[PDB]
């Protein structure tokens, strides 16, 4: 019993030592590889082979560290919140963004501008495009056959019976691979609290864009001139609106003669709702912001105002050194 | 005359429905009442008015400025006043700027106009700034500037030029009746280029369909021997600027590398007619031949037709509508482009009006591959067409990229012969364009 | 105020007259002759065996094409084909169900998982028969071959040679015409009928010679080299099927030439190594199949070149 | 030089390296050894329980066995012209009060399909079959193995006195005809030789 | 409330052969009756259970650039006392499944786990992560058994259903009718797992 | 003539892969492009040709004149295992780092079913050093044989219309069961 135990034990622990010393030693001699700082940042990645990148891969993007290749901001779709904690293993860095959502600028559906002629051939916006552009009336409306659709990997556009696409806000995330996939430069990218949007691409006069579609653009310029913060221009016979200037005030939604520009006329109607505790009778908005709105004797709290007018810009909601007034939409619908 | 024999490898051989319209004499067009001329007749930098409403101008007078290098000039057609300065339907499917003027019944001739000289006494640089100033381009169909494509640059050696008569696409028959015409003034031409580039060989390809003016070119040639005549087989693409150097040189073009580096230059023999009667009278670039032909017209012809008259004014001197048409396409059936509108002028390089029935415009809807092979055996690239347009069909660029998709010069035998009825050279046309688009945004 | 509602597409705008239904029409038509002299030899229970394989062929295509949401391509005469060539590969002494189960067999599986008519890379008509030997080998073994009335050949001419039974086997020119008692598959005893359709196919354009000469002559020689008869192991089998009908499949063959003769060869070789040296009488199906494999390798070393490149010697990648 | 003098501590990590995995592997065997010692004997019991089995249901009788020293089955398998030698394994006597009973005898052919099958038979004093088993065969489980069925049961009432045929028909014809199943024949051929070869070493034994 | 979630990832969201599509050697092998496929799947689940717990009770003292022959010297003691003990006691288990049993040290799902969830866990999931594992696998073995073993044999769990006269599929317990077999039940699942 | 008919027998007759299911996972993982295919097979190459003689040495030497049967298992899996780890820390850096797109099957090497595999066989055969050394090339060239053409027929299937819910390895098991039955031709020679 002594032996029969001992031998294998021995065959056994002697190949195992050898094997293991043999190990340790190619161990150097062989690959060291010299990488250091093990990647770490695909944990806090979380990437799901999207396509707001061109490095290959997330686990490559992980694994190209320490070479200093690499824009540490490199991947929108996570955010920034994404991109502090993939280099907060680093550190050094904070920051914070704004979500947004894709949108199509056109309001043209198949009955309001019908068809030039037939097309024959396959069902793609770019096929399409070979046969010299298309055969809607309008040059620059949507064709149609959702291309943007077919691009999209998170399932997120839908095209409906009228023939315009419709986007979940629930399930984009803040990509651009139906942005630079549409041949009529439609689909854009605009902010999850932005409900006041100029919707056509029309580059023509009046007349010739009159006869195209029935909520074409003509140029007349009346929404230019209802804006105080020069936040919508008309350059190229169309309109736009810039995001970062506007106040969403809907006054250009109410003074637009084709129906262009999107929104429902339901605002603002907040003037001076001020809140008694932290207001110490200054009476300083009473003279002037841009309309009267508040005239009056002294205010004692509890303020006595009557609410019939003014237009709800809210600069008045953060100018006060209390910030006393507060804003509610509280209107009809 | 020793006349040789040329051949190429690939290609198809449809009908070549040619006989209606070759047996008829040559129609010459009415004096017309109305011309638009577009801004754009040529390919790099649109010109720039240079005249007024209401105003008054001659035949011949220029209108349009070019802008730089690769520009030619606009001239007017007709002598009466301008009405209009603004822009108007094209042929490519949107609106370009024009210049619209209305006939007053006398031709009157612009009082500076004279004959630049003769052969003898032109040489190369006056040669090359007549043809600028006659605002010649080429009539083969692209448009390209004629006095650019003389402009050897030094880093290139040249030592031929080829004329291109092989006329090939169906229905279409004004060159054979240029041939047998003025034979003359396509000889004149070819030796002016000659001259005006500095080689002493000269050569002309036929096909053998149109023996007549083989015969005709022969005669005209003479005693010199620096000319040859070539006759070469009856198909389809033996005409697109790169078989014809195959056949007749026996080089090849390498992989985008333009003619020049086989040290050849190519030009039609319209372009080469035009360039002797140029330097005859010394009048622009005002009038070319036009085949009205088609399943939907009346009275089929080859007829001569200023620049600038709409389609409709050709077609309803032609007969008219035999029936209601299905398809108005600018060209031959091969490589023709459907219209919208008949308000469409003609220009410089349209060669044909064909109109097509609503039975013979009918097409069967595409079908799944069965794998037969045709569209391999008939490419004059030696490409394979079915795989292009598979990876194309599912967005992979880089796939179809490695498959040598830039080299395809689309001439269509590959659509023409699939009995699935697939939509081959489209798909390949994407795929090109992406190619070219993502060159661009990632450079 | 008459408008013209035109038409706008891409180039061409003309086409060809020929499609898929005339070309798998025109199979039918070549196949014909041997139809004719199968239910001359075998009598009427050869043509209903036929009929009941491509009923059951059109059926299940139908059923596929109506569940998965798709357009009924059934008149384009595919399916027939294939029922036929799988009718042709049967004995006369088989049941009803066997041909409906390889009907099943081959449109179902082979083909509609793959995509449909030309998704697929394999023969299914050779690979239901495969499939059908496995499974019910005393079904499709040297007896279903003889007619029940019939009752002194009781070896069919392969499994004779084989066995180095020169001496009963039929005359030479017996197993060319098929007329003197030659049994075996309904549709291969005669290769005179074979040969008019084949030349047929090839005159319309839709095959060529290369496959079946090169297949024939590698045969040829095979048997030539080892001291054997080339003209008895031709018109023996079904070699001649398979040469002119089975070999030319569009979507389980190369699409260039030296591919097409690299191909030939190979079934040619692997076709007489397992007639001699095998456990089978005949090794065509199986050759076929192994090629079918092989066919994707082949092609990517066997490709034309190319209009302007004049090569590159592996060095643009380095 | 050793890559430039690696500095002493880089060989003290080679020998924790090697230690610990020394020790796991003898614990390893430290088991295994010990289940030997409690496990390999009774699988020897059972085989042998096995081994009788068969040499009780193939003879069916109430006598004792006894077995040659093995050198007689390689005298036999050196005489008679046996081509290819090892392929007898074991010969038994049965012995009932002092008559012969029959000889037992195990053969290994070889020439299957999936390579050498073991068959075991038992022929009377009168040549007669009582009975073939097989007891180790790697064939199909759906095709070659089917000879351990109801194809062993026909074997039995044939005389030891002439070889036998296999033939691939349902009709059995006369004498000393098998008949094979169906898909499968290579098996039956198998088992045939090496029921032969038992038929003569009984032969040559009881003469 | 972690050891329910580790035991029951097991059998449906990671299964082992419908969803990693691992050990498909024994898988495609045994499975030609319902009574092999079950054994075989328990006998892999002690094993895998045994080879889960010792690794993990040592996953401290091992080096990074020897774990492989630790793991492997683990595995094959285990594999080793299972298939004595089978021999002692069962011996038509051990000759139904004779080559495949001393494979059971290298079957693709033992070492894929233990370098994925037994190195960097502690005991209480590992043995949860076998137990499921093992559970799944067994799951499928039978399924898969069970049903080439009807068509191809006419019988379940040696029970006849249609007759004596039954002619058999005999392409389904062969080599090539476990492949196409597999794939069909797969996709089945796929159509039920997207589309609902 | 005994080595030429082993070797085709080891390569055609008896494939180790399309016959006697054993190099499936690396078959079905590995096999999307025909490159990494060539690499995997070059690698399995070297180490079965590496430890056919290092088992048969171990076996001979040791073993059999000791009556340690029993230890066979576990003492050629460890062998195995030490020369996989050496492969893993020899590719990652002379061979090409973007050849570590295995990713889980490069230390399942040892697990491939066809190393042990054959050296079992080859234990089991009674076969010499020559005929060992023979035995472990022409399977390991079966192997890389077999794994090629898959690879090259799922590359012609890339422009396919496979539906939807087929995809990736039901199609490929489907395409394995019909090269299955291809070989499966080639069955009943005798060498
Ligand atoms: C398919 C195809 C066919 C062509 N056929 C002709 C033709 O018949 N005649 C012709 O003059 N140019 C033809 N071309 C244009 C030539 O390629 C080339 O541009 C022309 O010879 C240049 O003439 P130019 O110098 O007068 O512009 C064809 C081009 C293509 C792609
Ligand atoms: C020349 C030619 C040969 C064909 N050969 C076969 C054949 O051998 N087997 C078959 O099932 N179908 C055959 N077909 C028809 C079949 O539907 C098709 O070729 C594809 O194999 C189906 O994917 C053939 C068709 C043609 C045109
Ligand atoms: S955009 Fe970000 S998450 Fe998407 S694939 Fe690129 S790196 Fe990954
Ligand atoms: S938005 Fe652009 S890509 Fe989408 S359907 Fe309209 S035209 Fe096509
Ligand atoms: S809708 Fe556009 S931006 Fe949103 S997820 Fe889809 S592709 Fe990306
Ligand atoms: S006019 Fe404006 S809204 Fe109408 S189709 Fe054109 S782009 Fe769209
Ligand atoms: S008011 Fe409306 S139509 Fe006028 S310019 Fe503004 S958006 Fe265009
Ligand atoms: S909503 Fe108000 S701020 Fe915005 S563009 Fe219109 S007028 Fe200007
Ligand atoms: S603090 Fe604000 S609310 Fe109060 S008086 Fe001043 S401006 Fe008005
Ligand atoms: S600041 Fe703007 S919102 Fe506030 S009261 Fe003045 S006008 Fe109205
Ligand atoms: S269009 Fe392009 S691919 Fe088609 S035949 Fe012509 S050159 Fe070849
Ligand atoms: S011609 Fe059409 S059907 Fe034939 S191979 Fe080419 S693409 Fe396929
Ligand atoms: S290789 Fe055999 S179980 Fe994975
Ligand atoms: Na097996
Ligand atoms: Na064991
Ligand atoms: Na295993
Ligand atoms: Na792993
Ligand atoms: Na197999
Ligand atoms: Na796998
Ligand atoms: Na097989």
């Amino acid at each position: 019993m002594l032996n029969a135990i001992l031998v294998p034990v021995g065959i056994l622990g002697v190949f195992g030592l050898i094997f293991g010393i043999g190990l340790a030693i190619a161990a150097k001699v062989f690959e060291v590889y010299e990488d250091p700082r093990v990647p770490l940042v695909r944990a806090a990645l979380p990437g799901a082979n999207c396509g707001g990148c061109g490095l290959p891969g997330c686990d490559a993007l992980a694994a190209n560290i320490v070479g200093g290749s690499a824009a540490i901001d490199a991947c929108p779709v996570g955010g920034a919140s994404c991109a502090a904690a993939v280099a907060e293993i680093m550190g050094m860095e904070a920051g914070s963004a704004v979500k947004k959502v894709a949108t199509v600028i056109c309001q043209g559906t198949c009955e309001t501008a019908p068809n030039r002629a037939e097309y024959y051939g396959e069902m793609d916006c770019r096929e399409a495009m070979i046969a010299s552009g298309g055969s809607k009336g309008c040059r620059y409306g949507c064709l149609g056959y959702g291309t943007c659709k077919a691009v999209c990997p998170f399932d997120a556009i839908v095209i409906g019976e009228d023939g315009l696409p419709k986007v979940d806000p629930e399930k984009c995330t803040s990509c651009g691979k139906c942005v630079e996939a549409c041949p009529k430069s439609i689909m854009t990218l605009v902010p999850e609290a932005q409900e006041v949007i100029v919707k056509c691409h029309n580059f023509d006069k009046g007349k010739i864009a009159r006869l195209s579609c029935t909520t074409a653009c003509i140029a007349c310029g009346a929404c230019v001139k209802a804006c105080r913060f020069d936040a919508i221009t008309v350059e190229n016979n169309c309109a736009k609106i810039d995001y970062d200037k506007c106040r969403q005030c809907y006054e250009c939604v109410d003074k637009c003669p084709m129906n262009c520009i999107s929104g429902d006329v339901e605002y603002g109607k907040s003037t001076a709702y001020i809140i008694e505790e932290n207001c110490i009778a200054c009476g300083l908005c009473a003279k002037n912001c841009p309309v009267n709105a508040i005239t009056g004797e002294i205010k004692k709290p509890p303020y006595v105002i009557d609410h019939d007018m003014c237009i709800g810009c809210g600069i008045c909601f953060d100018k006060c050194r209390k910030s006393a007034i507060e804003m509610r939409p509280n209107k009809t619908k | 005359m020793n006349v040789k024999h040329g051949t190429f490898k690939g290609g198809i051989h449809p009908p070549y429905r040619k006989e209606s319209t070759a047996e008829v004499p040559l129609g010459f067009g009415k004096k017309p009442e109305m011309v638009i001329i577009p801004m754009s007749l040529h390919i790099g930098a649109p010109c720039t008015p240079i005249v007024k409403k209401g105003d008054t101008v001659f035949l011949g007078q220029r209108v349009g400025e070019p802008n730089g290098f690769v520009s030619v000039p606009v001239h007017a057609s007709v002598s009466g006043k301008v009405i209009a300065v603004e822009e108007r339907p094209h042929a490519s499917g949107d609106r370009v700027m024009s210049v619209v003027i209305e006939s007053d019944g006398l031709d009157t001739i612009d009082p500076s106009i004279k004959p630049y000289g003769t052969l003898e006494d032109m040489d190369a640089d006056a040669i090359k700034k007549m043809v600028l100033n006659a605002g010649i381009v080429g009539l083969g169909g692209a448009t390209f500037p004629t006095h650019v494509k003389l402009a050897i640059p030094p880093d290139k050696k040249v030592d031929c030029v080829v004329l291109n008569g092989a006329e090939c696409e169906p229905y279409l028959t004004a060159d054979h009746h240029l041939m047998t015409s003025q034979a003359e003034k396509v000889v004149m031409g070819l030796k002016l280029a000659m001259k005006s580039v500095g080689v002493e060989k000269g050569f002309i390809g036929v096909e053998d369909n149109k023996t007549d003016a083989i015969e005709a070119l022969v005669k005209a040639i003479g005693n010199d021997s620096r000319l040859e005549v070539y006759s070469l087989h009856t198909k389809y693409p033996q005409g697109a600027e790169k078989q014809l150097i195959a056949a007749i040189t026996g080089r090849e073009v390498p992989s985008g590398a333009l003619p020049a580096d086989a040290g050849v230059v190519v030009m039609n023999v319209g372009t080469a007619a035009q360039i002797a009667e140029s330097m005859i009278t010394g009048l622009p670039l005002y009038k070319r031949y036009l085949t009205c032909t088609g399943d939907a017209i009346k009275n089929p012809q080859t007829i001569e037709i200023r620049i600038g008259v709409p389609f409709q004014s050709v077609i309803d001197q032609c007969g008219g509508f035999s029936s209601e048409p299905g398809k108005v396409i600018s060209g031959g059936p091969m490589m023709g482009v459907t219209q919208f509108v008949t308000d469409i002028p003609v220009m410089k390089g349209t060669s044909g009006i064909l109109c097509l029935t609503k039975e013979s415009a009918k097409i069967a809807t595409p079908s799944n591959c069965i794998h037969c092979g045709k569209c391999v055996g008939v490419c004059p690239i030696h490409l394979q067409p079915l795989n292009i347009a598979e990876y194309s069909q599912r967005n992979m660029w880089d796939k179809c990229e490695s498959n040598n998709a830039m080299d395809c010069i689309e001439c269509g035998s590959c659509s023409y012969i699939c009995p699935a009825k697939r939509t081959l050279v489209s798909s390949i046309r994407v795929a090109k364009r992406e190619i070219i688009a993502q060159r661009r945004k990632g450079n | 105020m008459n408008e013209l509602n035109l038409t706008v597409s891409s180039s061409p705008h003309i086409r060809a007259k020929h499609s898929t239904a005339s070309i798998m029409q025109n199979v039918i038509i070549a196949l014909l002759p041997a139809l004719a002299v199968a239910g001359y030899v075998f009598g009427l229970w050869a043509l209903a065996l036929v009929a009941i394989c491509v009923i059951s062929s059109v059926a299940t295509e139908a059923v596929i094409q109506k569940l998965l949401k798709k357009p009924i391509t059934v008149n384009d005469w595919s399916a027939v084909v294939t029922g036929v060539l799988l009718a042709f590969n049967l004995p006369i002494n088989a049941p009803w169900w066997i041909g409906v189960v390889g009907s099943v067999f081959a449109i179902a599986i082979v083909k509609q998982c793959f995509g449909g008519l030309g998704q697929n890379f394999i023969n299914p008509a050779l690979a239901a028969r495969a499939f059908l030997l496995a499974s019910w080998p005393g079904h499709m073994t040297s007896t279903a071959y003889i007619p029940l009335t019939d009752t002194v050949t009781t070896a069919t001419p392969l499994a004779l040679l084989k066995a180095g039974e020169t001496g009963s086997m039929p005359s030479t020119l017996d197993l060319f015409t098929g007329l003197n008692g030659v049994y075996g598959c309904i549709g291969e005893i005669s290769a005179l009928a074979l040969l008019i359709g084949g030349l047929y196919l090839i005159y319309k354009g839709i095959i060529s010679w290369r496959i079946p000469t090169i297949y024939l002559l590698t045969i040829a020689i095979f048997a030539l080299l080892v001291g054997q008869d080339p003209i008895v192991h031709m018109v023996s089998g079904g070699v001649m099927l398979g040469a002119f009908f089975m070999a030319t499949d569009y979507a389980s063959s190369p699409v260039t030439a030296k591919g097409q003769i690299i191909y030939a060869i190979g079934c040619g070789l692997i076709t007489m190594i397992i007639r001699l040296y095998g456990g089978y009488p005949e090794g065509c199906s199986y050759s076929i199949l192994l090629m079918n494999v092989a066919t994707p390798l082949i092609e990517r070393f066997t490709k034309e070149r190319i209009y302007g490149v004049t090569k590159i010697k592996k060095e643009a990648k380095a | 030089m050793e890559t430039k003098e690696k500095v002493q501590i880089d060989w003290k990590v080679v020998f924790k390296l090697g230690l610990i995995l020394f020790v796991i592997s003898a614990v390893a065997a430290c088991a295994l050894a010990l289940t030997n010692y409690v496990t390999a004997g009774t699988i020897e019991e059972m085989n042998v329980q096995t081994n009788t089995v068969a040499r009780q249901e193939v003879l069916p009788k109430a006598a004792d066995f006894e077995a040659v020293p093995a050198k007689d089955v390689e005298k036999i398998a050196s005489e008679i012209g046996m081509e290819k030698p090892e392929e007898l394994l074991e010969v038994y006597i049965g012995k009932s009060n002092g008559e012969v009973v029959g000889y037992t005898v195990k053969t290994g052919p070889t020439s299957g399909y999936a390579g050498e099958v073991q068959v075991l038979t038992g022929i009377s004093a009168d040549g007669v079959i009582t009975g073939i088993t097989i007891i180790k065969s790697n064939e199909t489980p759906g095709l070659g193995a089917k000879a351990s069925g109801v194809w062993n049961d026909q074997f039995t009432g044939k005389s030891a006195k002439e070889e036998l045929v296999v033939v691939k028909g349902t009709t059995k014809e006369g004498s000393n005809e098998i008949q094979a199943i169906t898909g499968s024949t290579i098996t039956s051929k198998a088992v045939t030789s090496g029921v032969n070869m038992s038929i003569q070493v009984y032969q040559n034994l009881s003469k | 409330m972690n050891f329910m979630k580790n035991l029951t990832r097991g059998i449906i969201r990671e299964n082992p052969t419908f969803v990693l599509v691992l050990g498909m050697c024994p898988t495609l092998a045994v499975t030609t009756s319902a009574i092999n496929g079950m054994g075989m799947g328990l006998a892999t689940m002690l094993v895998l259970i045994g080879s889960n717990v010792a690794i993990s009770a040592l996953r401290k003292v091992i080096p990074d650039n020897i774990r492989i022959p630790a793991f492997v010297v683990v595995i094959a003691s285990f594999v080793t006392i299972v298939g004595m003990l089978m021999k002692a006691y069962v011996p038509a288990l051990d000759a139904a499944l004779g080559i495949f049993i001393p494979l059971i040290v290298v079957n693709c799902i033992i070492l894929a786990r233990a370098e994925a969830f037994a190195f960097s866990n502690g005991i209480a999931d590992s043995f949860a992560d076998a137990v499921g594992m093992g559970l799944g696998f067994t799951l499928a073995l039978t399924i898969l058994g069970s049903i080439r073993e009807i068509l191809g044999a006419g019988s379940i769990f040696g029970f006849s259903l249609f007759g004596a006269a039954y002619e058999p599929v005999l392409l389904m317990i062969l080599p090539p009718g476990a492949f196409l077999t597999l794939g069909l039940l797969i996709g089945l699942i796929n159509w039920k797992t997207k589309k609902a | 003539m005994t080595l030429i008919f082993i070797m085709i027998s080891a390569i055609f007759v008896n494939n180790f892969v399309l016959s006697r299911f054993l190099g499936i996972c690396p078959f079905l993982g590995v096999s999307k492009q025909v490159e990494t295919a060539v690499g995997m097979g070059v690698a399995v190459t070297f180490v079965m040709a590496l430890a056919s003689a290092i088992t048969y040495v171990v076996q001979y030497a040791i073993l059999d004149p000791l009556s340690l049967g029993y230890l066979q298992t576990i003492a050629f899996i460890l062998i195995i295992a030490a020369l996989v780890q050496l492969v893993e820390m020899i590719i990652k850096k002379s061979s090409p780092s973007l050849y570590q797109a295995l990713g889980v099957y490069l230390p399942l090497i040892t697990t491939n079913c066809a190393v042990l595999g054959v050296a079992l066989i080859n234990i089991q055969n009674e076969y010499n050093f020559i005929e060992t050394i023979f035995n472990g090339v022409g399977a390991a060239l079966g192997f890389t044989l077999a794994i090629v053409l898959f690879a090259g027929i799922r590359e012609r299937l890339e422009t396919s219309a496979v539906p939807k819910a087929l995809e990736g390895f039901p199609i490929a098991l489907l395409t394995a069961g019909l090269m299955a039955i291809a070989f499966l031709g080639f069955s009943g020679m005798k060498l």
